[PDB]
RNA sequence: ACCGGCGGACGGCUCAGUAACACGUCGGUAACCUACCCUCGGGAGGGGGAUAACCCCGGGAAACUGGGGCUAAUCCCCCAUAGGCCUGGGGUACUGGAAGGUCCCCAGGCCGAAAGGGAGCCGUAAGGCUCCGCCCGAGGAUGGGCCGGCGGCCGAUUAGGUAGUUGGUGGGGUAACGGCCCACCAAGCCGAAGAUCGGUACGGGCCGUGAGAGCGGGAGCCCGGAGAUGGACACUGAGACACGGGUCC
């Protein structure tokens, strides 16, 4: 799996950084949200524990899984801004 | 059936000047009275969410608007319901971004970026003028604010005139008087989004409204109403209308 | 109470049948027969929207302008004329058209005291 | 003077308090030429209007009526079959929403 | 006709009940709201019951009542009469709402055999 | 949990009634109301009063509810001023196509405000700043009321209908004009170009069909109108004579 990045923009009202991507993967099966967050922050030099995944979409008859995911400056702002329920799904929070 | 004033607002009856999906969902902002009518506003939501992105859902948008971080005029809107119509100034301080609020060709509000400078200026088009206690004149604009004067100068201000007013200070700058060859820019009807320069006015008896002609930079010639016709400079536009 | 809606018969002479039920905005109220009496009676209504009337019931005394603006507060003795009525004069009610007489003479009214709260007048020359 | 309409003012003065030349009435909306029918009632006059309504389906146009009471100021004192010009008022009765502003010809 | 009068005293803010059968329940009987009773008149103790030195001028003013079907009396009701009423404050009713008018049943001021429970107040 | 503020008159459901200014469209309100929200010019001075919760005693089968003590407020009341409304005599400064409108000066009267309350940071104190607040005036905006012209179904085995009915003179009432209602004057008003009466039906955007002209439908989605078992009434509120509030048959 080759993850491509194909926008990444700044949002500094909310502090943080939003990032749209492309994962191509023919022949495998659609990438775990661990394996594509642990992969992200590695490329990028963010910071795991203020980071989250809002999706990976897999589309009918394609090798391509689109990807949108969030990178916080802080994990204060990140509590206070994101659901609970997708803060569960990434597993920051314990529940 | 109907009782008293509704609350509620279908996207499918939404007005035709917002940019947005009528089928998406299901309900749509009503928008808070406000400074313009309903026609050439558009909720603040909307232009935080949609327009420009910064928030995907209502809720951060509202958290983004309760923090005061988006500027109407020169004074901090928190309500998202609050109307933004034509030739308002939305500003946003920590990103520097401004922009003015302007129909386009098919009558549609959008956002035209603009300088800092420019930022400061909101041209009123002065919709009435009255006396009121002590003597004075009232002077009432096309978004619905009003300014007072002395009788002294009763004189310089008069129906259908733009005013340049710094703001949030509320300062006069200069008025532009309404006369031939005065630059205009229509803000409303088929000629929506033209601009030109007056060429001849037209009154007709009983209540029809006077008509206006305007020559585009073209050298054409079009027409529309005396009150669609919009003052925004002298013989230049004194402010960007691209 | 007292409908004030339209009417139930066609300018042609045919009946119309009503559609809806009749709605609280478009009632009226009793005629308030103001009277002379020894002391001035009035009360207030909360009307639509919240608007207050001031109601006069009994009216005692009258503001009398005389062809230049000056005014005075009299006392009503009776009532010589009003042709709103045949009986109105007799029965000493005040109303719009009304011809009373003062101590200073003659005067016509010209205000509403049903709908006033006072009894403004003017003397006859 | 003027009252918005271009038209001569009546020649004489009346004291009617609903006349728009010398009175407190306000016309406003609609204006309207027409034949006066009937003049019985006090200070009232019906006019008659006169124009084609088409027909898609048959393409072809029929003779239509409009009546239409409006008030007789005692200065415009309009007659059985005068060509007179109306202008809208406020209701000033049950049926009479118009006003006779002018006498375009006598009968 | 067994009389539970509930004896309040203002200068405390402690009210006791007696249970009163017949003999003086005709004394009460008739008397409207507003008028004084003697407390000799058909006295139980009232010095020990509430530990105190009550004058000897010490009387009884009849502030209430209610029914034996938990009918509270009105101050206002003319008559020995029971009747439904529209009310909009007052004994008798609880608005629970900002001008709701509910129509309830009360009683009137005289005391009557049916009535159950006289609230009585002490005056000095 | 209680007082208190706002909301509960929107949203949701149905097509009974309705042949009507109910609906569609174009215009008027110079004849009118508007809680929430926006702008501008001002103000927040002095007093008083209970009562909920709570405590004592209860009843009623329940539904509900009585007496006594005690208290607070952005709760309620009063005084002052500012301010509203009418009328009369004057000046013509304003918007308007045109002023029974607005503005300025005198005169007689009626009505008649507020919560400098709350939170945070400071400051020895005093005092300061920020946030959300209260009241009056003039306009806006939102939501309405009312009115006018035009347009859209069948029956002649339904031919005369109307009598507050048509119009006026003067008033009452309404937020507002109006026979909406009242008193007095006349006989007017509608009708074979189909009044009245009877049948059927929520109106429209639209949907079905046909080469088209046209014919038929107009439950589901949107706008508008009505209803809350059948009727008739009222209280609170800006907004109801109110589907999950009230009274009677
Ligand atoms: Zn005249």
């Amino acid at each position: 799996m080759e993850i491509r990045i194909k926008e990444i923009k700044e949002n500094k009202l909310i502090g943080r950084k939003e990032i749209y991507f492309e994962i191509y993967h023919p022949g495998e099966p659609t990438p775990s949200r661990k394996d594509v967050k642990g992969k992200l922050v590695a490329m990028l030099d963010l910071n795991p524990e203020t980071t989250v995944i809002q999706y990976i979409r897999s589309y009918f008859g394609s090798y391509i899984s689109k990807g949108y995911a969030k990178a916080y400056d802080s994990k204060e702002r990140m509590l206070y801004i994101e659901p609970e329920y997708i803060l569960i799904r990434d597993g920051l929070i314990e529940k | 059936a109907r009782k008293g004033p509704k609350r509620h607002l279908k996207r499918l009856a939404a007005p035709t000047s917002w940019y947005i999906e009528r089928k998406a969902y299901k309900w749509a902002v009503r928008p808070r009275p406000g400074p313009h009518n309903m026609r050439t506003s558009i909720p603040l939501l909307y232009i935080v969410r949609d327009y420009l992105g910064y928030a995907k859902t209502a809720r951060e948008a509202r958290k983004i608007l309760n923090e005061g971080k988006f500027l109407v005029d020169g004074r901090v809107r928190k309500d998202y319901k609050f109307p933004v119509g034509i030739m308002d100034v939305v500003s946003i301080p920590e990103t520097g971004e401004h922009y003015r609020v302007l129909p386009n060709r098919i009558g549609k509000l959008i956002l035209h970026p603009i300088s800092e400078d420019e930022a400061f200026i909101k041209p009123l088009r002065i919709r009435n003028k009255r006396m009121i206690k002590g003597a004075r004149v009232q002077l009432n604009f096309h978004d619905g604010t009003n300014h007072i004067v002395s009788i002294a100068e009763k004189d310089n201000y008069f129906t259908s005139y733009t005013v340049l007013m710094k703001v949030p200070e509320r300062e006069i700058l200069e008025v532009l008087p309404f006369e031939k060859g005065a630059y205009v820019f229509v803000t409303q009807g088929k000629n929506v989004a033209r601009k030109g320069r007056i060429v001849e006015i037209k009154r007709f008896p009983m209540g029809w409204p006077d008509v206006v002609t305007i020559e585009d930079e073209e050298g054409e010639l079009f027409d529309t109403l005396k009150e669609y016709a919009f003052v925004v400079g002298t013989d230049k536009p004194k402010i960007s209308l691209p | 109470a007292i409908w004030q809606g339209r009417s139930l018969k066609k300018p042609s002479g045919g009946r119309i049948v009503l559609a809806r039920k009749k709605r609280k905005r478009e009632l009226g109220r009793e005629p308030s027969n103001t009277r002379v009496a020894e002391q001035d009676k009035r009360k207030i209504i909360r009307t639509y929207g919240g608007n207050r009337k001031v109601r006069l019931t009994a009216a005692a005394y009258a503001n009398v302008f005389d062809k230049s603006g000056k005014g005075r507060k009299v006392r009503i003795i009776r009532v010589i004329e009003n042709p709103a009525n045949r009986q109105f004069a007799r029965r000493n009610i005040i109303t719009k058209g009304a011809i009373i007489e003062t101590e200073i003479g003659k005067a016509k009214v010209t205000s509403r005291p049903g709908q006033d709260g006072v009894v403004n007048a003017i003397l006859l020359e | 003077r003027d009252i918005g309409l271009r038209v001569q003012p009546p020649a004489e003065k009346c004291d009617d308090p609903k006349c728009p030349w010398h009175g407190n009435l306000k016309i406003h909306g609609r204006v309207f030429e027409g034949i006066v029918v009937s003049d019985k009632p006090r200070k009232t006059v019906t006019v008659e209007r006169q124009y084609y309504f088409y027909l898609n389906k048959y393409e072809r146009y029929e003779l239509r009526r409009s009546k239409i009471h409006a008030h007789n100021p005692p200065c415009i004192n309009a007659k059985v079959g005068d060509k007179v010009l109306i202008a809208e008022t406020r209701p000033l009765s049950k049926t009479k929403h118009f006003v006779v502003v002018a006498v375009l010809e006598r009968a | 006709a067994t009389f539970k009068l509930v004896i309040s005293d203002p200068k405390s803010g402690i009210a006791k009940q007696v249970e009163i059968t017949g003999a003086e329940t005709e004394k009460l009987i008739g008397k409207r709201i507003g008028d004084q009773i003697p407390a000799k008149e058909l006295n139980i103790n009232l010095n020990e019951l509430f530990g105190k030195e009550f004058p000897e001028d010490v009387k009884l003013e009849i502030r209430g009542g209610t029914d034996k079907d938990g009918f509270p009396m009105r101050p206002d009701i003319h008559g020995p009469r029971r009747v439904r009423v529209l009310l909009s404050k007052g004994p008798g009713f609880r608005p629970k709402e900002k001008g709701e008018r509910r129509k309830k049943t009360v009683r009137g001021n005289t005391i009557s055999p049916e009535i159950v429970q006289v609230n009585v107040k002490l005056v000095y």
